[PDB]
């Protein structure tokens, strides 16, 4: 029954304990601007402050900062629960919080739909799935990168039997506004290409020019046109760039527009084009089982497409490959040290059968409570093994 | 003001190309944002010297430097120990309306962040915000009638 | 900008308007609602203990006295109180177990004079147990502590 | 490594004082052993390659990687990466009047990245809805397109 | 010997395993020595029959 | 509760257990 | 130095990878020392000079 | 460990070459060392049974 009690109960790295912070991240669509996100940052404001102000502390929201994506488009929001103490039952809870929270901003017109805790321990919490990365190792592009992206995901989303969750990562392909000057028809017109450049950058995008001091301070002077000259297409045409003649000369003169596409978020891994996957183990199976299948379905994609593993998928882990190895040793040591000083090689396994009696404990309290198989309760298991020989030990010693 | 494909093309593999010889360095993880900002990180084992290293890709990029446009480089490279996961964060407010977002940014950007940032605050410290800037916002019509272009 | 014709002048100020403005008006925050800024700040890999932090509440410890009326220092988000309340909630396991023992060892053999020796057996052999981790370098953790008592 | 290092930054102290052409072609300093450690070599099974292609395939997906593994030190690359060759006629410059100087300058400007900003970006009017990027020129890609130059 | 032998900080897990499997081993020695002066020493000079 | 609840429950049922089987695969061992 | 020397210029992509353009002029042209001659170069008068 | 490491990038660069290209290794340092062993360990295991 240990064995079974042992195989039964499953696994992990380290519990989420509750750390009186947590923070929500918000993720509106493409070409969304400050000012549509921000309806949204709000919306996730008034909860935690209102449907929540009893656990609530403080929000501090940034529009214009995700963990990727950057620029008006993203929000993250730093919360910081009220004091431990004046949270009881586990109602008030990180947990409870989050997840009550998680389903509010479900009903909203953006996936943001989200709030979480710190990963047990800072940038140490890769034990939540896998990461997946697909490489360009041809001659071929976003295009088909991508378009073979798409056909990867269907593949995966199609049995969620072994692999659950399986989505990209912000990558999307908002639309673009492409001009293309007509070189000659404007080096006709006695414009170099350099002020049109320039002009154009300038106006639209910026330029750091010089510096200056602002009360004892080095700061920067930019140049860029005001936000009314520069919100719409069109706006293209009001601009004039001189001429070598003397007279100014309108953009559209020299230039036509048309929407075309691109990635807000074009990506590499290890100098190649790629395109990063995520997803879940699934209900009931480890990493590995889900992954020798994401393994399998790429190959069917494109010629060109590969892949690769990055962090959160690199190692192998505990249970199920290090563990049943060096748990080999330290039991594997005992039947030594327990003939230092006893001499019968038969006599030490008195000792050594113990083990068993208090593992069943250990198993029995942990598949009872919630509790999981994790590093504690590996750390526990041992000294368990330690205090069993120590009573066994005693007991045979004082008999031989 | 420069697209994801002009930064990936123009900057991101300039630099990328230049990442050779560097002991120890399980993968590089590069991006390339249309907010005209580039990241590579690269990763070294576990117990890699975070130091030496940390030096040792501030330096092959040198081999590289002289090549991205003169907008990047008069902006500035930026190499370090990252962590990416904050240890702390204190926000600063106005009791009084004196002040404001594009305030109180600057009040901190010119004087508590320059210090927190060379101070045990090892790593990088983000700015909520920005340090103030001489912003010059031009007139296209006014521009074209003295004729004058930017 | 130029000298015109007419003997008049054109300033940059008739073709744009001119303020100090952010570097980029990308990132804008709230505390509450209230328009805020702040630091988001990080380690170094294999950055010091909250000694970070510790020392990032010194560069800040003097930087109050200096600031203009309005300003005033907020702290959302912060790891320390945990470490903090994760020793307390430790040590106190430790403290506990020990009155804890004591009890148990009395109820066998009812001596005040027995029961103390394990009394003083058990501190002694922890305090000599900081010593022997410190020489392997391992530091008191709120992972360390756990081991301890365990 | 801090030796491989120390020399790669009191070169700094120079690196503005070299010629254009030389920085812009990229310094190179490293932890040397002078004497291979091996020699793969890659050959054309089929005559559709050519030490001109070949020696591409491999600089442009072979070395790359190759030279920031346990490729420690350098890897020589026997051959070259591919690159628009432009073999310029004399004859036929002077005959329409132009020397090579017209011709770098053309390519310069005709093929080259220019970052244009966005639609409604930064400090945007109130009231925007829409934020796209600006794409404008992008790099040449076939010999075809700088065949085209004027 | 069932504490030691897993001191092998094999992995990104051993990051902790570390910080375990010797706080213990070491205790223990420490606890072993204690154990084998002062506490026959304190045991043997203390306190009535 | 991790550490400590594996940590009672395997102590109990060792305790409760081992006081009787050790006394016999022992003896048995011979 | 275009002509005998190489000159390296811009980049290109080509295939998705940067890579060098570089211009030098025909190897026929510049195979022997009178050949220095057949390069012309511009004249602020407008006029070709060898 | 280099050598070990560097038929480990060139593992998976073989799938996707082109008609043609095909891997050749003149010049190796290796064998040398597996047959340096070998040629060792043999050594070693005669002068036992010796």
């Amino acid at each position: 029954g240990m064995a079974y009690l042992f195989v039964r109960l499953p696994s992990s790295f380290l519990p989420d304990e509750d750390q009186g912070v947590f923070m929500t991240m918000v993720q509106l669509p493409a070409g969304a601007t400050q000012e549509r996100t921000q309806k949204v940052l709000n919306e996730v404001t008034h909860y935690y402050l209102t449907k929540e102000k009893n656990n609530v502390e403080s929000v501090f929201a940034v529009n214009g900062f995700g963990f990727a994506g950057r620029g008006q488009n993203t929000g993250i929001a730093f919360v910081s629960l009220k004091d431990w103490a004046d949270r009881p039952g586990e109602e008030n809870k990180v947990e409870a919080i989050t997840m009550r929270a998680t389903r509010a901003f479900s009903q909203i017109k953006d996936a943001m739909v989200f709030a979480f805790n710190l990963p047990a321990i800072v940038e140490l919490g890769t034990a939540t799935g896998f990461d997946f990365e697909l490489i360009d190792q041809a001659g071929l592009g976003h295009e088909k990168l991508t378009q073979a992206r798409n056909q990867l995901l269907a593949e995966a989303a199609k049995h969620p039997d072994m692999l659950t969750s399986v989505r990209p990562n912000g990558l999307e392909d908002t639309p673009q506004f492409k001009i293309d000057i007509d070189q000659e028809k404007a080096q006709a017109l006695g414009v170099s290409i350099n002020d049109i450049n320039t002009t154009l950058g300038a106006a639209w995008g910026g330029s750091y020019v010089n510096d200056f001091i602002d009360r004892g301070r080095v700061k920067k002077v930019y140049v860029m046109s005001e936000a009314k000259y520069r919100m719409l297409p069109d706006d293209i045409g009001d601009w004039y760039v001189r001429a070598a003649d003397g007279q100014m000369v309108p953009f559209s003169a020299f230039s036509s527009s048309r929407w075309e596409y691109g990635s807000p978020r074009l990506e590499r891994y290890n100098g190649l084009p790629s395109m990063e996957i995520l997803g879940q183990a699934a209900p009931g199976k480890s990493t590995g089982e889900a992954m020798e299948l994401m393994e399998q379905l790429a190959s069917k994609l494109p010629t060109g497409v590969g892949y690769d593993w990055t962090g959160m998928s690199y190692q192998e882990r505990l249970s199920g490959n290090q563990a049943p190895s060096l748990y080999a040793i330290s039991l594997i040591v005992v039947f030594l040290c327990l003939a230092a000083l006893y001499e019968s090689w038969s006599i030490p396994f008195s000792v050594m059968l113990v083990v068993p009696l208090g593992v069943i404990g250990a198993l029995l309290a942990a598949t009872f409570r919630g509790l999981t198989n994790d590093v504690y309760f590996q750390v526990g298991l041992l000294t368990t093994i330690g205090l069993s020989a120590k009573n066994a030990i005693l007991i045979v010693e004082f008999a031989k | 003001g420069a697209d994801a494909k002009t930064v990936q093309d123009t900057v991101t593999q300039v630099i990328e190309q230049n990442m050779n010889g560097i002991d120890n360095l399980m993968y590089m993880s590069s991006n390339s944002d249309s907010t005209g900002t580039v990241q590579i990180t690269l990763t070294f084992e576990s117990g890699t010297d975070a130091d030496i290293a940390q030096v040792q890709v501030q330096n092959k990029l040198q081999l590289a430097m002289p090549l991205l446009p003169q907008e990047v480089q008069q902006q500035g490279v930026s190499v370090e120990k990252s962590s990416s996961s904050f240890l702390m964060v204190v926000g600063v407010i106005n009791t009084d309306g004196t002040m404001t977002q594009e305030d109180i940014s600057d009040y901190v950007a010119a004087n508590m962040k320059d210090a927190i940032s060379r101070t045990s605050g090892v790593g990088d410290v983000q700015l909520f915000g920005s340090q103030y800037a001489m912003r010059i916002w031009m007139n296209p019509n006014e521009l074209n009638k003295f004729q004058l272009t930017p | 900008l130029k000298v015109n014709q007419d003997g008049s002048r054109v300033l940059l100020r008739d073709v744009a308007k001119i303020e100090l403005g952010g570097e980029n008006y990308d990132i804008i925050a709230e505390f509450n609602g209230q328009p805020a800024s702040g630091l988001g700040i990080k380690l170094a890999t294999g950055a010091n203990a909250l000694d970070t932090a510790a020392a990032i509440r010194a560069e800040l410890a003097k930087m109050e006295p200096f600031f203009p009326s309005g300003l005033k220092i907020v702290y959302p988000y912060d790891t320390t109180p945990f470490v903090k309340i994760s020793i307390h909630e430790v040590v106190k396991t430790l403290v506990e177990a020990i009155i804890l023992v004591f009890l148990v060892m009395y109820l066998f053999l009812q001596n005040f004079r027995a029961t103390l020796i394990p009394t003083i057996a058990v501190p002694v052999v922890l305090l000599g147990t900081f010593a022997v981790l410190a020489a392997f370098g391992f530091s008191i953790n709120t992972l360390t502590m756990f081991g301890m008592v365990l | 490594d801090i030796a491989q290092v120390q020399v790669q930054n009191k070169l700094q102290l120079a690196m503005p004082l070299l010629p254009q052409e030389v920085q812009q072609q990229g310094v190179s300093v490293e932890k040397s052993s002078s004497s291979f450690l091996m020699v793969v070599g890659v050959i054309n099974t089929d005559g559709t390659m050519t030490q001109e292609d070949i020696s591409d395939y491999v600089a442009a997906n072979m070395k790359d990687a190759i030279s920031r593994t346990s490729g420690v030190g350098d890897v020589q690359l026997f051959g070259s990466q591919y690159a628009m060759r432009i073999w310029m006629n004399p004859n036929e410059l002077n005959k329409f009047q132009l020397t090579p100087v017209d011709v770098i300058t053309a390519i310069k400007a005709q093929n080259a990245q220019v970052a244009a900003g966005q639609l409604g970006g930064t400090p945007p009017v109130k009231g925007q809805q829409l934020n796209a990027s600006i794409i404008a020129q992008t790099r040449l890609t076939s010999t075809e397109e700088f065949g085209k130059i004027l | 010997a069932v504490f030691v032998p897993m001191a092998f900080f094999g992995g990104s897990t051993g990051a902790i395993y570390r910080q375990f499997s010797i706080t213990i081993v070491s205790a223990m020695a420490l606890s072993v020595l204690v154990a084998l002066i002062l506490t026959p020493a304190l045991c043997a000079t203390m306190l009535k029959p | 509760n991790a550490v400590g609840t594996g940590v009672m429950g395997g102590m109990v049922t060792a305790t409760v257990l081992a006081i009787f089987f050790v006394p016999v695969f022992f003896v048995v061992v011979r």
